[PDB]
């Protein structure tokens, strides 16, 4: 009943359009330190939408268009190469206490993805290896997944804001100063206090 | 278990001789043995920090104290002489001593002393813009931390160089 | 002294950057063979009535605790420090070409951990996905190779014999030539 | 932050050119302009297939007027499509194979590129007292801020321990880091 969205639905979402719909979840992770929500919808879209372009290319004889639809397909993928080139890293990095956050709600399709598979391998590779590290008298009080190791809770990595929003002093839920908002300008800020607009995707990132 | 460094036990191993409010007892690695388990309040009382890192300045064990480079005579006029003052490599734990210790001393005066050195970066690295030449011109007047981003300071520009053209 | 020893670690990888002859798991003996040798010191007073609960072990508890504290996270590095640029070349190639020379169990665990990536990658079902070679538009499949003095000789890919250095060149199809880029190879196709 | 993050991006924009793939693009017809993203003119001009003429800001009059317009810009200025540090890179590479006036072009762009950074130290020589919630994009360009993006922000946290800490963290009468 709620059909006719710009996703894969009852319309043609342009190869230049479908370009757009995952652009920000690449760019947020660049200029931001911790996990942002990841959506497994693309495991329908991107595996599929372009694969249907493949079969049309599979129907592969031209000199021009054999490559043209593909030259796209390269450009479509040196992001997706790049995308989880880090997200693999991001929680490999943040194996530490992300279990606590991911045990809060088991965040649904929006936050992580089937990211949860690395969790099982995280402890396995951290235990097995240590089996020949320090095992004669192996750990004594913080013997499990200990408390002290954390990769990246520093939330103040001063972030640039892609102004694409309410220009005037559009004031929102945030603890530091947020005066003097702008559609072109900005007052530069850190991640913690503004973790709201990009869950909303009202505001944006550079 | 920290904001790490490769030298993580060249972290709290710098030594200071802060005095004692109290008598002494068997420092172990010292000439302590069956020889002395007691001395006076105040002595050349060496302090490689790691044992006293959270050992209750407020409690009557040891004293308000400074290593005299960290005393005002350098610092409080190194904030006046914050102009072409040098740091070399001389006391490298000097962005980062005060990131820990200088409150722990409990003289409620010294944290502000620091930054106004490092406030100068907003008007220091105007000179720091670019790379003319070799990998070794004047690369020896650093701290344990500024050098890293300074290399990085070069680095983005060094590959901003290739942003231009084939260069 | 009590583990300030990684200042010695710093030289093992010096030639071993992109001109690596071979690596060593070495230098590790007494930095290892003391560590719980000195637990016996750590256990000398571990829950001992030597002083019956007073100050006098807390300053050296820190010695008891710091001593570990440095041992671990350095010993994170001994694989982690070693996991980093090995992952990088292991990004430059899958296990098409592993190292020219319980780390294999951790590598196999990392290879199984990378599966997650491979599952979504290429398709829903999964493809060990080309990320690091053939920005080639693919041309005809059976023409030979050329290199720039590669070393290690792991090319196990579908060819007669290649002898992987410069002029590793035999009638090698596309299935063979899918290995490496920037480890001494790509002056030429 | 990169040489080609922009070329991931900026060439995605499109312009009408001179010479069907699905897209808003139409089929191709001799003698007949066609708006295309700019990652085909690669594959035409270097393919010795067709030419291309630029957008309108690409001239030595409109931006030989801007040479004084931005002296208003105590903050920022006129921004003709924001991307004239990338397209001009590739345009002036190959476009001047037959295009005229590739020089004052080349002049002004450096005569405006290096300059608006030359202010940028200056405005950055106004930051005082952890002034985190004051900043400037007000009519910023596209291809500049990357050249400071890694440096100070991977500095300021180890400052902002003591700069940004004030407006939610407190100690005794002296200042806190």
């Amino acid at each position: 009943g709620l059909e006719d969205e710009d996703d894969d639905d009852m319309e043609q979402i342009t190869a230049q359009k479908v370009l757009e719909i995952i652009e920000t979840a690449w760019i947020n992770e660049m200029c931001a330190p911790e996990i942002l929500p990841s959506q497994t919808d693309m495991l329908e879209l991107m595996v599929s939408q372009v694969a249907h372009m493949e079969e049309q290319m599979r129907d592969d004889k031209n000199d021009f268009r054999a490559v043209v639809h593909s030259m796209e397909l390269e450009r479509v993928r040196y992001i997706m190469a790049s995308y989880l080139r880090c997200r693999l890293q991001k929680i490999e990095t943040f194996t530490q206490h992300i279990l606590n956050q991911e045990e809060s709600r088991e965040p649904d399709d929006k936050r992580l993805s089937p990211e949860t598979k690395f969790a099982q391998e995280f402890a396995s590779n951290v235990d097995e290896y240590f089996h020949k590290v320090a095992t004669q008298y192996m750990p004594n009080q913080q013997r499990g997944e200990a408390e002290q190791r954390i990769v990246t809770p520093n939330l103040m990595s001063h972030v640039f804001l892609k102004a694409n929003v309410a220009v005037p002093a559009v004031i929102v839920g945030v603890d530091d100063e947020e005066v003097d908002m702008a559609a072109g300008s900005q007052h530069i800020i850190p991640y913690q206090l503004v973790a709201d607009l990009i869950q909303n995707n009202q505001a944006q990132l550079i | 278990p920290n904001y790490y460094s490769i030298e993580d036990i060249f972290v709290t191993q710098e030594k200071v001789e802060c005095r004692v409010n109290t008598k002494l007892q068997r420092m172990g690695f010292l000439d302590s043995g069956a020889e002395s388990d007691d001395l006076e309040p105040g002595r050349t009382v060496n302090l490689p920090l790691w044992y006293i890192k959270e050992l209750k300045v407020n409690n009557a064990y040891f004293t308000v104290a400074v290593p005299d480079i960290y005393r005002n005579v350098h610092k409080a006029v190194c904030e006046a002489e914050t102009t072409h003052i040098e740091l070399g490599r001389l006391h490298p734990y000097f962005y980062e001593f005060g990131r820990y210790l200088t409150p722990y001393d409990r003289n409620h005066v010294i944290g502000r002393i620091i930054f106004e050195t490092l406030r100068q970066r907003v008007r220091h690295l105007l000179d720091i813009s670019k790379s003319d030449g070799q990998a070794a011109k004047a690369e020896h007047r650093l701290d344990n931390i500024e050098a890293k981003l300074h290399e990085a300071g070069v680095r983005t520009n060094s590959q901003y160089i290739e942003w231009l053209q084939m260069t | 002294m009590f583990g300030e020893k990684a200042f010695d670690l710093l030289k093992e990888l010096e030639r071993s950057s992109q001109t690596i002859p071979a690596f060593d798991d070495d230098g590790v003996r007494q930095v290892l063979e003391e560590i719980k040798a000195i637990f016996e010191e750590n256990v000398a007073q571990a829950s001992s009535y030597n002083a019956s609960g007073d100050r006098s072990l807390w300053p050296l508890l820190n010695f008891r605790h710091a001593a570990l504290q440095r041992n671990k996270r350095c010993l994170l590095a001994y694989l982690y420090e070693r996991c980093r640029r090995i992952k990088a070349l292991r990004w430059e190639f899958g296990p098409i070409i592993p190292g020219d020379i319980p780390e294999v169990t951790f590598f196999n665990n990392y290879s199984k951990s990378l599966a997650a990536y491979m599952c979504s990658a290429g398709y829903n079902q999964g493809l060990p996905i080309d990320l690091t070679n053939n920005l080639r538009p693919p041309k005809s499949l059976y023409i030979e190779v050329r290199c720039m003095e590669d070393y290690g000789k792991f090319e196990l890919d579908d060819g007669e014999v290649i002898h992987l250095k410069k002029n590793s060149q035999h009638y090698l199809p596309r299935a063979q030539v899918e290995s490496l880029v920037r480890q001494g190879i790509l002056h030429h196709i | 932050m990169d040489p080609s993050i922009i070329e991931f991006i900026g060439e995605k924009c499109m312009i009408s050119i001179i010479p069907l793939i699905y897209g808003p693009v139409g089929p191709f017809r001799a003698g007949f302009p066609v708006f295309v993203p700019l990652w085909m003119a690669t594959h035409l001009r270097k393919q010795q297939k067709c030419r291309i003429v630029p957008p309108e800001w690409m001239d030595m009059d409109i931006l030989e007027e801007i040479k004084e317009e931005e002296k208003r810009s105590k903050f920022f200025t006129k921004m003709p499509c924001e991307h004239y540090m990338v397209v001009a890179q590739l345009v002036m590479s190959t476009a001047p194979d037959d295009v005229p006036r590739c020089e004052e072009l080349r002049t002004v762009i450096k005569d405006i590129f290096d300059i608006r950074e030359s202010k940028l130290r200056t405005s950055i020589d106004a930051f005082i007292k952890g002034e985190g919630t004051y900043a400037k994009l007000d009519n910023l360009t596209l291809l500049e801020i990357h050249s400071v993006r890694p440096i100070l922000p991977y500095s300021l946290d180890h400052i902002a321990r003591y700069q940004r800490t004030a407006t939610a963290s407190q100690r005794d009468t002296s200042m806190l880091s």
